[PDB]
């Protein structure tokens, strides 16, 4: 029938009517007004390749279909294996000569055909028992006589191993790629296999299958069965106890209700999509988010708020960078990262030395220019540097450092995008008295400045806004600070908090305080 | 120019072609008897 | 040797089941061939 | 006339109930219910790990309990052989009694199991090699055959082990092969002491052990 599902297969109903459309028309149409001798099918193991030759099999009022399970034709004797492959269209030959063109249709099953055609048999075969035996079969199939009532359908789990030359016409015609389903099609055959459970109630009503069916990726139709197969086991078993003899109720058996929570428990623990998973890691770069413990970091965001607005609105001006300036243990990468977050843009990346250890110069180059050179196809985009100083490894004796990075991070920092495009670069580094020596801080249009804690308000602000100290400890750490100066960095901060919560609660603010002092300074 | 290697081989009976129908004479030989005799 | 036996002695069968009944079969030609001669 | 403790597997505990779940639940439970639910039997399980924790004593030992018939070994590589197709005239004889079963007794046969010793030696990933012949291509593709083909065969169990899970093709290893995969690995304090008990009960059954120890 026509129904493309009565056949309990799902996900390839194009191809299915695909193949209506182009196997069986010739023979559906009227003989009045007036075909395919060669199907070739491929695809992942796993997809419903058998399935759909018996369903063809079945489908069309002929003959038995015959078959041969792999290479069952070789023999060890001389001669053997062309008087087995011809013994197979005797009767295909008969009906023909019996019944000219109203010959009855014939089928032959040829499952892993890998196993015969292959680029001619090896040297050492003693003999051409490969190369003879494909050779006999192209010619019986291909031979001068010409008939009209045989179908031969090949079946294969890697098709590049297909020799080509059975590929042209007249001996393979039609090919079919046999892909992964869809979300529609895992529905369908998560219905189509629970059925039998919806028949008789014994499936929990807390089952969303639309759940199940968003949850599974990349799934065949094969490692669905197995999902089910394992929840039904997992269920079946929790009614058995087998560890001095094998022992069951009989009595609280009937129930037996397949729970959402054994679907959970077969896909989490013994299942496995056999695909890879991509992997995201950029919200590791912001790890304790962003407080506004004075004025400057609403004026740095502004900052990088009206560069952008610039770059998405400008007209002759495609590409436009910055340069973010701060002493160290300042937040540099945490305020650069959540600018570009708060851009919105299509195509947002960032380029940092954490990934690039024990690379030399060229590797170095190379994964930047890749970086940049993807970067050239979205509309609008934005790239980060940070810690420029480690990407160009410099050390103050000498000093010493790479010439072939520096040139192309100068070559790449003026070169404007294709007809049409957007680019916007930020960089990020602490130490800016060499960047001007290397005549690397021309190249940038503009820098903005990152400072530090200053003010004890500000110290006091930002401890409110931890919450850590209270009262007494508060009051004194005011008293002690309302008139002394303050030059520490957020992150240093956080470390001294840290650092200064492990002794016992009468010596704490004491131990903080003289951390702070002796980590203290001026610049 | 890498080189230098070895191969394995196999074989093949080739003489398929029956022997012993032609081998029973013997009821020829029984019947020149039977003459003889 | 299992399998290897089996093949082994089906193999060296035939060919001694080749080399010795056409001995045998030359050797009824002879006597044949004897026997005739004799009777003249 | 079985029971856990004459297994002498210890510290094995975890993988052989995962096992009996996984594998034994649909036979054991009633033909009704299983009937009424339509499922299909497990036809494979899969073994490795670093050389030596409990692999051929696991599967001698799950072999030796069931009341089927005698298992069939296979010692390694000894289906190859020096004549053309030959390799596959004995990969089919192991799987020929189960088919006449088949076909005699309908849906009720008993259950065959093969072990398949050091698996990887005969079925590696097809076209690997660059050697002058192809036997091992052939062997392979046979095999995948035979064990689940078009006509449906469902009274078989097959056991494979291995030191090197990565060598075998990906498509032996689909669910409705070889499905069930576990990992056999080095115990720990509570593994040790029972592996300790395990092999010092007979000494201290007639006091030859000091009670010094
Ligand atoms: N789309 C599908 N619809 C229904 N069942 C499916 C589907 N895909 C896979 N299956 C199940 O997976 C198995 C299908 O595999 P089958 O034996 O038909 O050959 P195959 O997928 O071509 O095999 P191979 O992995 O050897 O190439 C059956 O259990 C079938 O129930
Ligand atoms: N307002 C803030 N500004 C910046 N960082 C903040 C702020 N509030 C909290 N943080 C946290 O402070 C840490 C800043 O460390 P970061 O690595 O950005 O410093 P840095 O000065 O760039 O470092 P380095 O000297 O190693 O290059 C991050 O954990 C960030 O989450
Ligand atoms: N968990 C265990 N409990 C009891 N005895 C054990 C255990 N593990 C190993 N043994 C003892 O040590 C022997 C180890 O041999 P075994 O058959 O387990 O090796 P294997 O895992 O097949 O080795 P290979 O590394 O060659 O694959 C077992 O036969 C048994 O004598």
């Amino acid at each position: 029938d026509w129904n493309f599902e009565k056949m309990g297969i799902g996900g390839l109903d194009k191809e299915f009517s695909d193949i209506f459309r182009r196997a069986f028309a010739s023979r559906v149409f009227p003989p009045e007004i007036v075909h395919v001798k060669g199907i070739l099918l491929y695809g992942p193991p796993g997809c419903g390749k058998t399935l759909l030759a018996r369903q063809i099999g079945k489908m069309l009022n002929a003959r038995e279909p015959k078959v041969v399970n792999g290479p069952e034709i070789l023999n060890k004797y001389v001669g053997e294996s062309e008087a087995n492959i011809r013994k197979l269209f005797a009767d295909a030959e008969e009906e023909q000569r019996r019944l000219g063109a109203n010959s009855g249709l014939h089928i032959i099953i040829f499952d892993e055909i890998d196993a015969i055609c292959k680029q001619r048999g090896s040297m050492a075969g003693s003999t051409g028992v490969h190369d003879t035996v494909v050779n006999q079969l192209l010619s019986k199939i291909d031979g001068v006589e010409q008939l009209n009532n045989i179908l031969v359908i090949g079946m294969t789990n890697r098709p590049d191993l297909i020799d080509e030359a059975l590929l042209r016409p007249g001996r393979l015609e039609v090919k079919m790629e046999i892909g992964l389903p869809d979300e529609k099609g895992r529905l369908q055959i998560l219905h189509i296999h629970t059925a039998r459970m919806r028949g008789h109630q014994l499936l929990s009503a807390d089952v969303d299958i639309k759940e199940l069916a968003v949850e599974t990726k990349n799934f065949s139709g094969a490692e669905l069965e197995g999902l089910v197969r394992a929840a039904q086991s997992t269920a079946m078993n929790r009614h058995i106890k087998a560890s001095t003899k094998v022992e069951v109720d009989m009595e609280k058996a009937e129930s037996l209700q397949v729970t959402r929570g054994d679907f959970l428990a077969s896909l989490e623990n013994d299942i496995k999509p056999a695909f890879g998973t991509n992997q995201e890691d950029y919200a590791s770069y912001i790890m304790n988010g962003i407080i506004k413990w004075g004025d400057p970091v609403t004026r740095v965001l502004d900052d990088g708020e009206l560069l952008v607005q610039q770059t998405k609105n400008s007209d002759r001006t495609p590409l436009v960078s910055v340069l973010l300036e701060g002493p160290p243990h300042s937040g540099k990468t945490a305020l650069a990262a959540k600018i570009a977050e708060e851009s919105n843009f299509p195509f947002i990346k960032i380029c940092s030395p954490d990934k690039m250890i024990g690379f030399s110069e060229t590797a170095k180059c190379q994964a930047m220019k890749k970086i940049f050179d993807d970067a050239y196809k979205s509309q609008l985009s934005c790239v980060v540097v940070d810690d420029i100083e480690r990407l160009l490894d410099y050390v103050p004796i000498g000093p010493r450092f790479s010439n072939l990075v520096l040139q192309a991070l100068l070559v790449l920092l003026k070169k404007a995008p294709p007809q049409g495009r957007k680019l916007l670069i930020i960089g990020t580094t602490s130490r800016k008295d060499v960047l001007q020596e290397m005549e690397m801080l021309n190249a940038f249009s503009t820098t903005i400045h990152v400072p530090n804690i200053a003010t004890g308000e500000q110290l006091l602000e930002a401890l409110e806004l931890l919450g850590n100290f209270k009262d007494k400890e508060r009051t004194t750490i005011a008293q002690q600070v309302k008139g002394k100066k303050v030059w520490i960095g957020i992150k240093k901060l956080l470390m001294l908090i840290e650092m200064s919560l492990q002794m016992d609660p009468e010596y704490r603010v004491r131990k903080f305080l003289a951390l702070l002092r002796e980590e203290g300074a001026s610049p | 120019a890498s080189g230098i290697i070895m191969d394995s081989s196999i074989s093949k009976q080739a003489l398929s072609e029956i022997e012993t129908r032609h081998s029973e004479i013997i009821k020829l030989e029984n019947s020149i008897r039977e003459l003889h005799d | 040797m299992a399998e290897d036996a089996d093949m082994r002695n089906e193999l060296e069968e035939m060919q001694r089941r080749a080399d010795q009944l056409a001995d045998e079969s030359l050797e009824s030609t002879r006597r044949m061939l004897q026997l005739v001669e004799e009777s003249k | 006339d079985w029971n856990f403790e004459k297994m002498g597997i210890g510290g094995l505990d975890k993988e052989f109930s995962d096992i009996f779940r996984r594998a034994f639940a649909s036979r054991v439970f009633p033909p009704e219910i299983v009937e009424q639910m339509g499922c299909k039997h497990v036809k494979g399980i899969l073994l490795y790990g670093p050389p030596g924790c409990g692999k051929t004593l696991l599967a001698r030992q799950i072999g030796k309990m069931l009341n089927a018939r005698e298992p069939k070994v296979v010692n390694g590589p000894e289906i190859l052989n020096k004549y053309v197709g030959e390799s596959e005239a004995n990969i089919r004889k192991l799987f020929a009694d189960a088919e006449e079963e088949q076909r005699r007794l309908g849906a009720n046969s008993g259950l065959h199991i093969i072990i398949f010793d050091e698996i990887d030696a005969i079925c590696k990933q097809r076209g690997s090699m660059a050697g002058s012949t192809g036997v091992h291509d052939t062997v392979v593709n046979q095999l995948l055959s035979k064990i689940d083909g078009v006509e449906q065969l469902n009274n078989i169990l097959v056991i494979g082990m291995t030191n090197r899970p990565d060598l075998i093709d990906e498509a032996l290893l689909r669910p409705g092969r070889l499905e069930v995969k576990m990992e056999i690995g080095l115990p720990d304090e509570k593994g040790r002491l029972q592996i300790l008990h395990i092999h010092t009960a007979r000494m201290r059954g007639h006091q030859l052990l000091s009670a010094d120890v």
